[PDB]
RNA sequence: GGGACGCUACGCCGCGACGAGUAGGAGGGCCGCUGCGGUGAGCCUUGAAGCCUAGGGCGCGGGCCCGGGUGGAGCCGCCGC
RNA sequence: GCCACGCGUCCAGCGCACGGGGUCGGCGGCGAUGUCGGCUACCCACCCGACCCGUCUUGAAACACGGACCAAGGAGUCUA
């Protein structure tokens, strides 16, 4: 009846200074702000939820205009509880500041 | 002989065409139709060659003798098989195998017959 | 429906996209088609960060998936019928196409000796 | 030949070293002996506090 | 990066013989078979004055 | 001719045995055991008779054929794979349903099945969930627990039983099942306060809820 | 016929099965022997400083024969000089790695590259990651693992070098035969160090890598390997 | 004393190491144009060359083959020159 | 705990597998007039990078010279 998916942002591509990696997210969840509180949000599969103009199928239900972009959490990103992400396909840039959800069903407990 | 003729006949030959990076024969007994020493049909003294029968129902057998080398007109004999797939493919590896003809070709001759005749088989 | 290959590799590709000449895009005298910058001052030919990518040896397919069609066929240039009983043992691995200047008739001679041999055609009903 | 690492592919230190399964066959019962004796010392130091 | 030089690193040597007949090829043949089937270093000096230029393999007088 | 003894050596380590060779020749008392050293059928035809040959010659050859793969040996079909288990997974305990149409529902775990999937039943007058299967790594293992021990599983239901068979119709099979194993359960679930409320309640993250921060 | 020469191959795939057999009791035994000479070479070290100091007196160690030598620094300018022993050393990649044995000659090329290389003594352990893991044979001038010991065999067997264990033996210990032991490994391809690197243009005294940590390069080739 | 593939040997297969580049040098082009000797019982008014193309593709690349439109009379593949 | 198995004389088959580079003898869905897929090539949006080519020069993006655009032609050939 409720939301089953942590909120986090997308704040940007894996990068350096003046050369960017776009082939590895950095994600920003919410509620962790240390390296040792990532440990559980690692190998959780994260979703980018979107919706276009024409309509595509979705499964069990009516085809729809919403799309995803699937992907994994792989591993922790700095030292203030960011964190890398890994997807399927590489974000689009019209994503930066935006909410992507992080699931829990890869759960390890 | 067959390694002085294999020679001359690898580049400059009617029989060889050569695109989109593949490289094939056409010649009357050159069974698996590539251009290579073993399956040449003109090269050698002894070949096998098989060819779809003159009505359409069965396969031609070509047999090459030892005794006209230099005439082509006796040097040939040719045997028709009518008979059911599993008597055909037996009959081909018996002329090949207890005969001592060749053997290399023993299966790939088995190989271009049973498509021939998966040719010639009624289509759906 | 269709005729498959004997083996269905994963075809990859290190790079789809062409290789286009440096400049081709602010002139149109300059043609698409790739020319090796000979410059002093040439940023492209210096690799420099940001620009045109050159061609090299390490963009080279794999020799097993080389030529090779996303269908899992190679392809083979066929002007007549005669030229078709050349692939039946070559079947399950190289499929054969009809040449551009082929007549209709002649077209319509090809396709069902390629049915019978099971030979598969990239380009069957072409003029119809 | 995929060059398994001897460290953490036991059957290839094994290959390597025959040895290895006595280095690795002690050092288990050793330790557990040696755990063994630390448990007895704390279970009979309960004895010493209590009287 | 590694520090060294690839001025001499293709030894230059004939591989097979520049001339296109085919006697000689056939004779060639035979003998990259029997250098590397033998043990005899005669059928590897044989084959390597095969692939020799012809002011290489001098002519030799009566 | 004889009867077979286990595994003397006790394992120790995986690929270590507790015994040495030479202790094991002593257990084995191997000092005192020295040791020292289709297709013609002939059938009658009403002539004469005929010796047929089974597995005949194929009619058929195909123009190119795959060679055949190197040997594994490490690699073995499902059916024979090692199925784990998390130890807060215990028969008895309170599951959550993550990715099924059961969406935030509490879920009573009952046993583990063969292919490793987990029998996961909460009573269908609370949760409305029948006896389902549920995958482990979709599961949130709750650390509340009731005692199942003293309760019958039935036999005849397992991971064929629950196989997808080809509209979907409750059977009457089912229906029996459903309430066999409930009313062992219902009652056992009743003996601790405010469970049932638990069980139909639905779980769901609200603002300022953090899975990693919170333990369950 | 074929009554005797089946037999007789039956017989001889025999013979190599004993001969198997009976070579593996011999590496099993030298692998023994082997742990037992490091009881008695570990132990007469702590043996030796203690009955001196119950004496009074002070115990100097023998000077270790061996270090293990890493080039740090990369490629892109140096002395000619300082190239001729880098290269000298098989050490021509940034982070490689080879085992050398000390005497007057190595100390003073050792000097003469400081600020390119960071050496120092290993352990007894550190051999064992390093041969084991990233030990790779030159045979027939090719880079070839160690993933059986007849291949140290079939070029060092005439050294009584015929496993991985006499290899490492011949290292640790510098026998007479370490030339041909250390020769026949390939120089050890590190990765990067694990955890960062404190300076890499300045000696180890002065804070930095380079120059001779003597037995602070166990934890530098923990690292690396 | 009754049995898979292979081998255009100018072919196929296995090991290791390496891959910067101006002037400059060398090698390979089943990269491209024109004409000649051979060759494809080659293509062609049921449509050649040329040109256009938001299609399918191939080759790292020089470039190439099909799909569609226009066009009306020649053109191309391979071996050498 | 043991890489130790016999006698006298003289001084071998069955299965298991940290074992010469991955398999499943494992599964769930949707697919006929609105759905699936289509690297590239058509257009558009965003992030990062990114100064216009040729040439002379130690040094070019240069406030160093040629250069509006397009089609055709256009420069190491031949003899000794």
């Amino acid at each position: 009846s409720g939301r089953l998916w942590c909120k986090a942002i997308f704040a940007g591509y894996k990068r350096g200074l003046r050369n960017q990696r776009e082939h590895t997210a950095l994600l920003k969840i919410e509620g962790v702000y240390a390296r040792d509180e990532t440990e559980f949000y690692l190998g959780k599969r994260c979703a980018y939820v979107y919706k276009a103009k024409n309509n595509t199928v979705t499964p069990g239900g009516k085809p729809n205009k919403t799309r995803v972009i699937w992907g994994k959490v792989t591993r922790a990103h700095g030292n203030s509880g960011m964190v890398r992400a890994k997807f399927r396909s590489n974000l689009p840039a019209k994503a930066i500041g935006h909410r992507i959800r992080v699931m829990l069903y890869p759960s390890r407990i | 002989s067959a390694h002085l003729q294999w020679m001359v006949v690898r580049n400059c030959s009617s029989f060889l065409i050569k695109r989109n990076k593949q490289t094939y024969s056409t010649e009357p007994n050159n069974l698996k139709a590539r251009n290579s020493f073993r399956y040449n049909g003109l090269i050698h003294r002894k070949t096998v060659g098989v060819e779809p029968a003159a009505d359409g129902k069965g396969v031609v057998v070509v047999m090459k003798r030892r005794s006209g080398q230099r005439k082509p007109a006796t040097s040939y004999v040719r045997t028709t098989i009518n008979k059911n797939a599993r008597a055909t493919l037996s009959s081909i590896r018996h002329m090949i195998r207890k005969n001592k003809y060749h053997p290399d070709l023993r299966m790939a001759a088995i190989r271009r017959a049973s498509a021939i005749l998966r040719s010639q088989k009624p289509v759906m | 429906a269709a005729l498959r290959p004997l083996v269905k590799p994963k075809i990859v590709k290190k790079r789809t996209k062409k290789f286009i000449r440096h400049q081709s895009d602010r002139y149109v005298k300059i043609k698409r088609n790739w020319r090796k910058p000979r410059g002093i001052d040439n940023r492209v030919r210096r690799r420099f960060k940001g620009q045109i990518l050159m061609p090299n040896i390490g963009y080279g397919s794999n020799k097993k998936t080389k030529h090779m069609l996303p269908s899992g066929f190679r392809k083979f240039l066929v002007h007549n019928v005669k030229e078709l009983e050349v692939l039946l043992m070559c079947n399950k691995s190289y499929c054969a196409e009809i040449a551009h200047n082929v007549s209709s008739k002649n077209r319509k001679a090809i396709v069902e000796r390629a049915a019978q041999l099971a030979i598969r055609v990239t380009n069957p009903n072409a003029r119809l | 030949v995929l060059k398994k690492n001897p460290l953490k592919n036991l059957r290839i230190m094994l290959k390597l070293n025959p040895y290895a399964k006595t280095m690795r066959r002690n050092t288990i019962l050793r330790q557990a002996r040696n755990h063994k004796l630390r448990v007895e010392r704390a279970a009979a130091a309960l004895a010493a506090k209590s009287d | 990066g590694v520090d060294i030089r690839h001025n001499k690193d293709r030894k230059v040597r004939r591989k097979e013989p520049k001339s296109q007949d085919i006697y000689l090829r056939l004779l060639v043949k035979l003998y990259r078979f029997l250098a590397r089937r033998t043990n005899s270093t005669f059928n590897q000096v044989v084959l390597k004055r095969l692939f020799m230029s012809r002011t290489n393999r001098p002519p030799l007088s009566l | 001719k004889g009867k077979p003894h286990c595994s003397r050596n006790p394992v120790l380590v995986r690929g270590i045995g507790r015994y040495s060779r030479s202790a094991m020749y002593s257990r084995k008392a191997l000092y005192k055991r020295k040791y020292a050293a289709l297709a013609t059928v002939t059938k009658p035809v009403g002539g004469g008779t005929r010796v047929v040959k089974l597995r005949k010659m194929p009619r058929y050859y195909p123009t190119e054929d795959v060679p055949r793969k190197l040997l594994s040996h490490g690699k073995k079909p499902f059916s024979q794979h090692v199925r784990k288990l998390r130890a807060s997974i215990t028969p008895g305990t309170i599951l959550i349903i993550l990715t099924g149409r059961h969406r935030g529902k509490r879920v009573v775990f009952l046993k583990q099945l063969s292919s490793g999937l987990l029998l996961v039943t909460g009573p269908l007058s609370l949760n409305r969930v029948p006896l389902r299967r549920t995958h482990q790594k979709f599961v949130i293992a709750t650390s509340t627990k009731i005692d199942i021990s003293g309760v019958k599983i039935p036999k005849h239901l397992t991971d064929a039983y629950f196989k997808k068979k080809k509209k979907y119709e409750i059977t009457e099979q089912r229906k029996v099942d459903q309430k066999a194993v409930d009313s062992q359960i219902l009652p056992k679930i009743k003996a601790v306060p405010q469970l049932q409320g638990y069980l139909r309640s639905v779980f769901a993250l609200t603002n300022g809820v953090y899975p990693h921060k919170l333990v369950f | 016929n074929f009554a005797e020469l089946k037999i007789k191959r039956l017989r001889k795939k025999f013979a190599q099965k004993m001969l198997r057999k009976a070579r593996r009791k011999l590496i099993y035994e030298k692998a023994k022997h082997y742990h037992k000479e490091y009881r008695q070479m570990y132990r007469t070290e702590i043996r030796m400083a203690r009955m001196a100091r119950k004496a009074g007196n002070f115990y100097v160690p023998a000077e270790p024969k061996l270090a293990f030598v890493i080039r740090i620094r990369g490629i892109n300018g140096v002395s000619p000089k300082v190239r001729k022993v880098l290269q000298l050393l098989r050490l021509r990649q940034i982070f490689n790695g080879t085992f050398v044995k000390l005497n007057k000659a190595s100390i003073n090329m050792l000097r003469i590259v400081e600020p390119y290389i960071a050496w120092g003594y290993p352990n007894l352990k550190s051999v064992n990651e390093l041969i084991y893991k990233r030990g790779y044979g030159k045979i027939n001038k090719k880079r070839i693992a160690l993933t059986d010991n007849t291949l140290i065999a079939r070029s060092l067997g005439k050294y009584n070098i015929i496993c991985m264990e006499d290899l490492i033996h011949e290292i640790y210990t510098v026998g007479k035969h370490f030339k041909e032991a250390n020769n026949f490994l390939w120089p050890f391809k590190l990765s990067s160090p694990r955890g960062g690197m404190k300076k890499k243009t300045t000696h180890f005294v002065e804070g930095g890598d380079a120059g001779n940590r003597e037995d602070q390069i166990n934890r530098l080739i923990r690292r690396m390997n």
